[PDB]
């Protein structure tokens, strides 16, 4: 109200305005999933067009070899953040001669955009993440929202309507786990995912995006003709 | 370059310069002009190291063309010189100075006087009737002293800077393939064609 | 540019079947000058890499910290810093590597010679050497300043070539180390009796000797030499 | 450094400061240019409230930025020092570059691109000014006709006005200018450009300033009595 | 008064909304493209008579392979241009080849949100950005204030882009010609124009692989609005 | 090095050698000394080979830009002082460049300019640059015209480079011509020197010194 | 005073074949009279299907290689995965090294792979960044005694048609990848023969349409 | 942040007129009348200090009259202060120029350089503008005496006769009675002081109450001398105009 | 190479009986080559007088910058500068170029207006002053200059004895120097009058 006119300024309740509308874009954005097993890492993306001359919108991004992420909100504002991680994915590699972890990765992102948060003039980052990737510790998956948490997950969703597709998730949690050495299976489970957070429009060959990394499987796009399969 | 001679006679100045250019062995070049008209009744022949000589005189000649057209007006060639030779003094210090001799023959509209004006590479300026840079004084400088004579006309100005002319072809080693002439007086700045 | 003032002498090393040898005698000489008796050259990263260092002693404490403090950086939020995403001596050699090559790039170089002697996750032997150029190269057996020269020839004799590691005993490989440094005290000028040595077996993990001396020397034929030439008294 | 951004877009997607701008080159005192078919003559108004003036040395409204191009302005008089001092650099800085002096497209687009970058800078404000500059490209008889504005937009005219009432001059060259047959001569340019005027300034004494601008770098400002000559036979003919 | 990177309850980012309406404000601007090439065609929208219209420049060269046309605040294109042009020219510098469209047009949004208290505001100013390489053919970009860009078969922007636009969904299929691409934007033009359409106040350019960009003459485009006044008669 | 260029009735001549060495090691005979800067611009180059390439594709590129921005063909004179200035800017850090940029407009005519890492900078009508320039000089001053058939002034620029490949160690390898007329620059093929040679000894009657 | 230049011998080899292209180098590594390393690896894949070698000072050498190999790598990112091709990679090349011109890179690179049009290719660099396509070309220390051979061996240098007696040339029928790598392997025994710093190892990179494939021979040890 | 509490000086009104020039210039007219005359012969400045006290010491007090160089000088209308940061400007100008091209500075280009700092105000840097009107009397051989003036917008004028401060409308209604083209310094001296006289707010016009220059070729042969009266100076002026 | 030599030239003061004197030569040249024998090396700020040998280029250049700063001093100050107060302005300006000098000799010589003292004083390079009662020399014949004015100097000489005492002083030394020479000026300085003198010498 009277607290929201930049980042540098508390509520009296103790929010930050700026943050929460910042969070809100992530909302009106097109749905993506993401899920993992203990061999593979899946990320699901509807892709959203402006009308039917135009194209859809990419969602997924590749970060490095073993690591990349999914986007919903300002897509600049995702290309600043995943060449932020590229630049660093690549530091690791030419400095350390090693790749990046996945858990460290997240925590470079939570600490670029709160500096964002706290600073006069500038303002928070537009955008959620949905990162996957397979390090030394196996397969990973990570929420980031632009208030700078980050958090690991088996599976989740952000986006509209993205409660359907992570209540289903919740549900077969069990199962997908324990979908190891399979990777058709557990892009099936989800594209099933997906599915519960459609309305009106269903999965077409150019509406669908998927990527998927793994133990012997590096990070790989799937778009168009390549996506029928799973149609 | 080589030689740049000048000289102020009643009601002109004369400026003489070589019109060899020799890089090393080869002269690869025998038609070089080493001056630039920095205002209508002004002139600047220059010599020095290669490359500097041009950039030097083409900036000069830029700044003096900026302050005519924005004061509708010319400059006095004793106002020109001073410009010129404060470049030549901020520029002796720098991380890498102009390595550039200049001479400054210009005609003063208000007092109905030629001048030429003598400025090294180190910002030293002089105001003389007659003046030369590098090797060239030490050959011509006898004969004018001699043969000058502050009231000449042009023509016996002509006829003396063609005695101090051929002088430097009888004793100086390097071949300068002649020079381009040019009058500096009340009607502005022209070429003698025939040299 | 600068030149070096405490220094310290050859670093030599080995590979054998299971693992990687690495020692360094504990001498910091000052020009001709042997100043100090007590100065450990080899210096542990964890318990799987060894980082034996040459040449100025003023820059090997620097290096000594920037490994300390990045063992220390590993470990911020890292929940596996003692086990999957622990530091391997790749990681510690390129990082060094990276730090020398940078370092001559603005003309101001570490003046060191380093040896990076360790074992794998997957059980691989590592050793690989870097110096103030940032040069960098990787070998069965290596070794520092004169012990390029003396050591190598002899560590070659029982690793000649990659087929010979598997062949090649910690017990072969220790008394091959030991001779060189016996070697190595005959010859160098700039060298002390009293030295170091590392062992990193990918069953047994880290041994490191401490306080070892060169034995069972040959001297007993120099009362025979008499004068230059002619001489008989 | 002072970094606000003062030029910054509004819900109905205005940039108001560049919009006020334009208010202070409607203020400003009415300019206008012509040309023909082998000449462009620029005019000026020159408001009679100062009297007790000095006109040898008070600044002229019509500006050289280089021997072939001119520049008059509408608006406030400080800040067009500031555009006619960087053009006159640039001019220069063409000459010494591409050793051939700037063509009046070239010119224009520079000055443009200055009023332009001066809408969206921290910590500045858009210039109040609107231009015309005219002249002859290098070795070129076809006339040159540009104007500019404060948001840095640019564009060539047969005949334009700008400043105060220029909305009425627009319309009396709008229905008297013929682009199938331009004035052919430079009487029948400046006489165009002088009745123009006529329509807006007041009395025809001092208040009307004419430059005619001819090829090769031909620029001369006429005198009062001369223009007082055109002013003379105008009426005289409107008499009928 | 309030921050200019401030977000909007909504979510969205008050002042790059603020540039949107500034567009729509602006001449329209039309792109088609086809197997043959892209067409991009303008309203020039002289606000006087005595204007010399052909003075309007509208559309644009980036390179040889790449054309762009613009619609809104024009005069905030000039730095956008002028960046893609350096940008198409130093990647075949560095590469020795010719630059993606896409990663031109990529080059070009990365400008858009560097904006706060850079630059005081974002661009008032959008781009049709139409070309082609090797690898993905004949392509067509609209390059928007936001950083964002899509890619379309056809795509109108302006004053009357969402009439325009309608009238491209229907007219538009993967088999046409460039011909019938050229009289499709005229078509739409002269729909969407307060002024009657003619040669003088509408320019015409195209992209093909053989000849590169090129604008159209005024003699040129006056023979296919002559041709399109007749095939609209003949049903 | 042996390069040179040359005004003429029927536009311009360029022809360079192909030689390049490292001390007296020959490092390559098949050189591209002629830089094809546009149809219409060409540049040499003598002195150092990376010098000479990256600001000559350089000097492409900026040259492309100003026909972009200004909707027209660059001058030969505005092209050359692009590079003149820059390697001033360069002046004492050891650039070592000689170079011609060859070119012809319609304001200008066929122009040459002699560009070099002094900072010197000069418009003429002939001109020889490189090791072996002055060995260049002898066959074209003796046998220059205005009035020369495109036929005779190529094989003139083809028999001076010749000239020197022959005395000149640090040149060789084959020549290179080029001509350049109002409707652009047109390539005149590869001469080996170890045929050329032969057949112009055999033919001209010259190089009688020389047994074969 | 620091000298922040050395050097590290060995020597590389590259031919370009009609349809394939080889880049070979010894494995050994030197500093002065001694040996550092038998089998240290010069040639490296790159991506793309392009092969490099930076052969001189191995410190710079490695720092070359490892920044082209980043180059590869944001050049995917920044162009959808774009290939890039052999004539790009030179170019970028060029840029690396004229970019120290004032501190060079102390190196001789080679690139090998295949152009557009599937053909052989080959591109040899000085150390501050000038390059030229070959067809055959030979980098470091025994340089010198490897492409006089080359000139003679596989341009035909100096060599005419029996009975014709200089009149009629040696036509230049072109080379399989069995008779390349003949070549290849003469030219490195012959150079170990007279070349302190050339020996213990050949490794040779082919490339062809299916990829990049690796052949390794002993050489003299001494 | 900050922004809260920028006032933001630089900005345009609906109307397009700078708000905080014309609030200087709304200060400015509440100071005291400062008039310049060109004469044939030479220049005269005139001026009015304000309020002042039995207890100021006069002879050695400046308030108005500034000496620029040998050539040129101002009178002040405005915030003192503020004058005294732009002439030591002008001064440094003026020298910096002698020392480049060896000439005197001409009077123009002095001027031009002052108002072009002021117009810097007004468009960038979001500081307030200097509160100051000048009035520049000066020469040169180029247009020989000439007035000038100058205001916060940075906007200058070239004049025959000229006000600023206090009562600017009326006095410029008297001066545009009595100015005649061939009149000479006396007659100048004359007309200004008889102006202030019928302009001021105060109730007589005395010595201690002003301060007076002229500018003259009433020097030894050509050359142009600059003379600040001295408090029994215009005492005795003012006995010979025949106002006390 | 030497840059305190290449162009040549002196000056000497001299304090007498309610008066000052300052004297140079006219000399520029070259090295060996003569160019100028207009070149003046004294100049006058109000009633101050310096003169300046070395460098030419620093001689020139310095003059245009102590005329810029007593210019500037006069504005502020409402008074001319005094000869003491100039002293230390000349000391201040070339040490704060302590690292980078200007290769000159300065001398400052006239009477303080209020107190009527004769003053003379001389400096180096770099700023130290040297404030002598009887005399200050400079240039390149400095030690010939030391030698006539040790010898030919007596205190408290009349305005008409102390010029013929300087200029012999100046015009001997002058003669045994090759970069000196070619004209001479001599200034006498009394509180409210001064005459300025050139000398008659050898043109070689
Ligand atoms: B030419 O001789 O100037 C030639 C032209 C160059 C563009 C290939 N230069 C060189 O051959 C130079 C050496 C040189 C010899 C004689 C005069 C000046 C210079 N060689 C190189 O620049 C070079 C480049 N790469 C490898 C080896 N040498
Ligand atoms: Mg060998």
């Amino acid at each position: 109200n009277n607290y929201d006119g930049d980042t540098v300024t508390f509520s009296p309740t103790g929010r930050l305005f700026q943050v929460e509308y910042a969070l809100e874009a992530i909302k009106q954005g097109s749905v993506t999933v993401g899920l993992r097993s203990n061999t593979h890492a899946v990320l699901v993306a509807l892709k959203r067009n402006a009308d039917e001359l135009s194209s859809y919108q990419k969602k997924i991004i590749k970060c490095d070899e073993h690591m990349g992420l999914s986007l919903a909100g300002l897509a600049p504002d995702a290309r600043v953040l995943s060449n932020y991680l590229r630049q660093q994915c690549n530091y690791s590699s030419l400095v350390f001669n090693r790749k990046l972890a996945v858990e460290r990765a997240g925590h470079l992102l939570c600490d670029k955009a709160q500096k964002n948060t706290q600073s006069y003039g500038g303002r928070p980052y537009g955008v959620g993440l949905l990162i996957i990737g397979y390090d030394k510790s196996g397969a990973h998956l990570l929420e980031f929202q632009p208030s700078g948490n980050v958090t690991e997950l088996y599976g989740t969703a952000i986006g509209a309507r993205s409660q359907g597709a992570k209540t289903y998730l919740e549900r077969t949690l069990d199962t997908f786990i324990k979908i190891d050495g399979n990777p058709d299976e557990l892009i099936k489970a989800g594209v099933e995912a997906i599915s519960q957070s459609l309305r009106d429009e269903s999965l077409t060959v150019d509406n669908l995006s998927i990527a998927i990394v793994g133990k012997d499987t590096p990070f790989t796009i799937y778009d168009g003709e390549a996506v029928a399969k799973y149609i | 370059m080589d030689i740049i001679l000048g000289i102020r006679v009643q009601d002109s100045v004369i400026l003489a310069s070589s019109k060899a250019v020799t890089r090393g062995i080869s002269v690869l070049k025998d038609s070089d002009d080493k001056t630039r008209q920095l205002s209508p009744h002004t002139l600047m022949s220059f010599a020095g190291e290669a490359g500097d000589t041009v950039q030097f005189a083409e900036y000069i000649q830029a700044n003096i063309q900026l302050y005519s057209i924005r004061e509708d007006y010319e400059l006095s060639p004793q106002a020109v010189s001073s410009f010129v030779r404060q470049e030549l003094a901020k520029s002796i210090r720098s991380r890498r100075p102009y390595q550039v001799n200049v001479l400054i023959g210009g005609y003063d509209k208000k007092k109905n006087k030629p001048e030429l004006y003598q400025i090294d590479y180190l910002g030293t300026k002089v105001e003389l009737p007659y003046g030369a840079h590098g090797y060239s004084g030490f050959y011509t400088f006898s004969l004018l002293d001699h043969h000058y004579r502050p009231d000449m006309t042009t023509e016996e100005g002509l006829d003396l800077l063609k005695l101090c002319v051929q002088e430097l072809e009888k004793r100086m080693p390097m071949d300068f393939k002649g020079v381009i002439v040019k009058i500096v007086d009340k009607d502005g700045i022209r070429q003698v064609d025939d040299f | 540019t600068q030149q070096p003032i405490v220094t310290g002498t050859s670093v030599i090393s080995m590979k054998y079947d299971n693992g990687v040898i690495i020692a360094a005698d504990n001498l910091g000489s000052y020009g001709s000058l042997l100043r100090f008796n007590g100065v450990e050259r080899l210096i542990p990263v964890g318990d799987n890499t060894v980082v034996g260092i040459s040449g100025d002693i003023s820059d090997m404490q620097h290096i000594e910290r920037l490994l300390k403090d990045l063992v220390t950086e590993n470990a911020y939020d890292n929940p596996l810093a003692d086990a999957e995403e622990a530091l391997e001596p790749s990681y510690i050699f390129e990082y060094l590597a990276t730090v020398m090559y940078q370092r001559r790039s603005k003309m101001n170089p570490l003046w060191n010679a380093i040896i990076v002697a360790g074992v794998q996750s997957n059980g691989d032997q590592f050793l690989r050497y870097v110096n103030l150029l940032g040069v960098t190269y990787s070998s069965p057996t290596l070794a520092t300043g004169f012990g390029a020269h003396m050591a190598n020839p002899l560590l070659r004799k029982v690793v000649d070539r990659e087929s010979d590691i598997p062949k090649t005993t910690v017990q072969v490989a220790e008394e091959a180390i030991v001779n060189a440094m016996r070697v190595l005290y005959y010859r160098d000028a700039r060298s002390s009796r009293n030295f170091s040595l590392a062992i990193i077996d990918k069953n047994t993990g880290l041994t490191f000797k401490k306080n070892l001396q060169v034995e069972n020397m040959k001297w007993d034929f120099a009362k025979d030499i008499k004068g230059y030439g002619t001489q008989k008294i | 450094g002072y970094d606000r951004a003062l030029s910054i877009f509004s819900p109905d997607g205005h940039i108001f400061q560049v919009e006020y701008a334009l208010e202070a080159v409607k203020r400003g005192t009415c300019a206008v240019g012509v040309k023909g078919k082998n000449c462009v003559v620029l005019g000026c108004e020159r408001r009679s409230t100062l009297k007790l003036q000095d006109t040898r040395i008070t600044p002229s409204k019509v500006s050289k930025i280089d021997s072939h191009v001119v520049l008059s302005f509408s608006g406030l008089n400080a800040d067009s020092r500031i555009l006619i001092e960087k053009a006159r650099v640039e001019a220069q800085s063409h000459r010494l570059t591409l050793e051939d002096p700037v063509t009046v497209e070239y010119l224009t687009r520079y000055v443009a691109g200055v009023q332009q970058r001066y809408t969206q800078s921290g910590g500045v404000r858009p210039f109040g000014v609107s231009t015309l500059i005219a002249g002859f490209d290098p070795r070129d008889d076809e006339p040159k006709l540009y104007q500019t504005e404060p948001s840095g937009i640019y564009s060539s005219w047969s005949a334009q006005t700008i400043g105060r009432n220029s909305k009425t001059v627009r319309e009396f060259l709008e229905k008297n200018y013929d682009r199938k047959e331009p004035p052919a001569t430079v009487e029948e340019c400046v006489k165009l450009t002088v009745r123009s005027l006529l329509e807006v300034v007041q009395t025809g004494a001092k208040n009307i300033e004419i430059t005619v601008v001819k090829p090769d770098s031909d620029i001369v400002a006429l005198s009062s009595e001369e223009i007082n000559q055109y002013v003379t036979q105008i009426e005289q003919e409107k008499q009928e | 008064d309030r921050g200019v990177s401030t977000f909007s309850p909504e979510g969205r980012l008050f002042q790059v909304e603020y540039s949107l309406e500034a567009i729509k404000l602006g001449s329209t601007a039309i792109g088609i493209a086809t197997k043959e090439g892209v067409v991009l065609g303008v309203e020039k929208r002289a606000t006087s008579p005595l204007l010399e219209s052909d003075s309007i420049e509208k559309i644009v060269e980036i390179d040889r392979h790449i054309g762009c046309a613009m619609s809104g605040l024009t005069a905030d294109a000039r730095s956008m241009i002028e960046h893609a042009r350096t940008a198409a020219v130093t990647h075949n510098l560095y590469y020795d080849e010719d630059i993606n469209v896409e990663s031109l047009t990529q080059s070009v949004c990365d400008l858009a949100l560097r904006f706060g208290e850079l630059m005081s505001r974002p661009f008032g100013v959008a781009l049709l950005i139409a070309g082609h390489d090797a690898d993905d053919g004949y392509q067509l970009f609209h390059a928007e204030p936001s950083g964002t860009f899509y890619r379309y078969n056809a795509k109108a922007i302006g004053s009357g882009s969402e009439g325009a636009q309608a009238e491209l969904l229907n007219e538009w299929h993967s088999s046409l010609t460039l011909k019938e691409a050229e009289l499709l934007v005229l078509k739409i033009l002269k729909q969407v124009m307060e002024e009657k359409l003619d040669e003088n106040n509408a320019q015409l350019s195209c992209i093909t692989k053989q000849d590169g960009f090129k604008i159209y003459d005024n003699e040129k485009t006056a023979e296919l609005i002559k041709e399109l006044k007749e095939k609209e008669a003949a049903e | 090095t042996t390069t040179l260029a040359f005004r003429f009735q029927g536009g311009i001549i360029v022809a360079v050698d192909s030689r390049a060495t490292a001390g007296n090691w020959v490092a390559s005979q098949t050189v591209k000394k002629v830089i094809e800067i546009n149809p219409f611009l060409l540049g040499t180059a003598a002195g150092g080979a990376a010098d000479c390439q990256f600001w000559e594709t350089w000097l492409g590129s900026q040259c492309r830009l100003h026909e972009l921005r200004e909707k027209e063909r660059i001058s030969v004179a505005a092209a050359s002082k692009i590079l003149s200035n820059l390697v001033y800017q360069y002046k004492g850090a050891g650039l070592s460049m000689g170079t011609m940029i060859c070119g012809y407009t319609r304001k200008e005519g066929p122009t040459i300019y002699y560009v070099d890492s002094d900072g010197t900078r000069l418009k003429g009508d002939i001109f020889c640059v490189g090791s072996g320039q002055t060995f260049a000089y002898g066959v074209l001053d003796s046998n220059y015209k205005w009035d020369l058939s495109v036929e005779d002034a190529l094989y003139l620029g083809k028999r001076s480079i010749l000239a020197a490949a022959h005395r000149d160690a640090y040149s060789g390898g084959s020549v290179n011509l080029y001509h350049v007329t109002e409707d652009g620059w047109i390539y005149h093929g590869n001469h080996d020197v170890g045929e050329l040679f032969w057949k112009v000894k055999e033919e001209e009657g010259s190089f009688n010194n020389v047994i074969g | 005073q620091f000298n922040p230049y050395g050097d590290n011998g060995g020597t590389i080899l590259g031919i370009a074949g009609e349809d394939f292209a080889v880049l070979a180098g010894d494995t050994r590594n030197i500093t002065d009279y001694s040996i550092n390393s038998r089998y240290e690896p010069k040639v490296f894949d790159c991506g793309d299907n392009i092969v490099m070698s930076a052969n001189g000072f191995a410190a710079d050498g490695d720092a070359l290689v490892k920044r082209f190999k980043n180059s590869v790598k944001w050049y995917h990112f920044d162009h959808n995965d774009k290939k890039l091709s052999i004539n790009s990679a030179a170019r970028n090349i060029q840029h690396l090294l004229y970019g120290k011109r004032f501190f060079p890179y102390y190196v001789h690179t080679i690139i090998a792979g295949l152009d557009e049009d599937g053909k052989g290719a080959v591109y040899s660099f000085d150390p501050v960044g000038s390059y030229e396509r070959e067809q055959c070309r030979a980098g470091g220390a025994a340089a010198s005694l490897i492409m006089p051979f080359l000139d003679n061996q596989v341009n035909f240098k100096n060599q005419y048609e029996p009975g014709t007696n200089g009149k009629v040339k040696k036509p230049l029928k072109y080379l399989s990848v069995e008779e390349v790598i003949k070549l290849v392997r003469d030219s490195f025994t012959s150079a170990t023969e007279r070349h302190i710093q050339v020996g213990d190892g050949l490794e040779i990179l082919i490339v062809t349409k299916d990829g990049v494939r690796k052949e390794f021979y002993e050489l003299k040890r001494d | 942040g900050s922004r809260r509490y920028d006032s933001r000086t630089t900005i345009f009104s609906p109307e397009g007129r700078l708000y905080q020039v014309e609030y200087a210039l709304e200060s400015i007219s509440h100071a005291g009348t400062a008039i310049g005359i060109m004469a044939s012969d030479g220049i005269v400045l005139a001026a009015e200090r304000k309020v002042t006290s039995t207890l100021l010491e006069q002879d050695t007090s400046t308030e108005k009259l500034y000496k620029l160089n040998d050539k040129i000088a101002v009178a002040v209308a405005g915030l003192t202060a503020d004058a005294e940061i732009l002439i030591n400007t002008a001064r440094i100008h003026a020298q910096n120029y002698l020392k480049t091209y060896n000439e005197d500075i001409p009077v123009e280009i002095l001027v031009r350089r002052l108002s072009d700092i002021k117009q810097g105000y007004t468009q960038h840097g979001g500081l307030r503008p200097f509160g100051v009107s000048f009035i520049y009397a000066g020469y040169d051989d180029r247009y020989g005496y000439q007035l000038y003036t100058s205001n916060p917008s940075g906007n200058y004028t070239g004049w025959k006769a000229i006000s600023v401060g206090a009562n600017t409308s009326a006095a410029q209604t008297l001066l545009q009675m009595d100015y005649k083209d061939d009149m000479k310094v006396d007659d100048a001296i004359e007309l200004a002081l008889k102006t202030l006289s019928k302009t001021t707010d105060s109730s007589a016009l005395t010595y201690d109450r002003l301060e007076f220059a002229t500018i003259r070729k009433g020097a030894n042969d050509g050359e142009v001398y600059q003379k600040i009266f001295k408090p029994q100076e215009i005492k005795d002026i003012l006995v010979k105009t025949g106002i006390t | 190479s030497d840059p305190s030599s290449i162009n040549g030239g002196i000056v000497v003061a001299m304090t007498g009986k309610d008066c000052v004197a300052i004297a140079c030569d006219l000399r520029l040249g070259s090295q060996s080559l003569g160019v100028s024998n207009k070149f003046e090396k004294i100049f006058h700020y109000g009633h101050v007088f310096l003169g300046i040998t070395g460098l030419a280029t620093d001689v020139t250049t310095l003059n245009e910058m102590f005329r810029y700063k007593t210019n500037l001093y006069k504005l502020k100050e409402e008074r001319a500068i005094e000869p003491e107060t100039f002293t230390q302005l000349v000391s201040s300006s070339l040490y704060e170029r302590r690292f980078g000098p200007y290769f000159v000799g300065p001398v400052v010589a006239g009477i303080n207006s209020k107190s009527g003292k004769p003053f003379i004083a001389g400096f180096d390079l770099i700023g130290c002053i040297d404030e002598a009662k009887d005399f200050i020399v400079s240039g390149t014949a400095s030690d010939q200059l030391f030698g006539m004015c040790e010898s030919l100097y007596e205190p408290n000489l009349e305005p008409e004895d102390l010029f013929e005492t300087i200029s012999q002083a100046l015009l001997n030394a002058a003669d045994r120097d090759a970069l000196s020479g070619w004209g001479a000026v001599v200034y006498i300085i009394k509180k409210d009058e001064v005459v300025k003198r050139y000398l008659k010498m050898r043109q070689d």
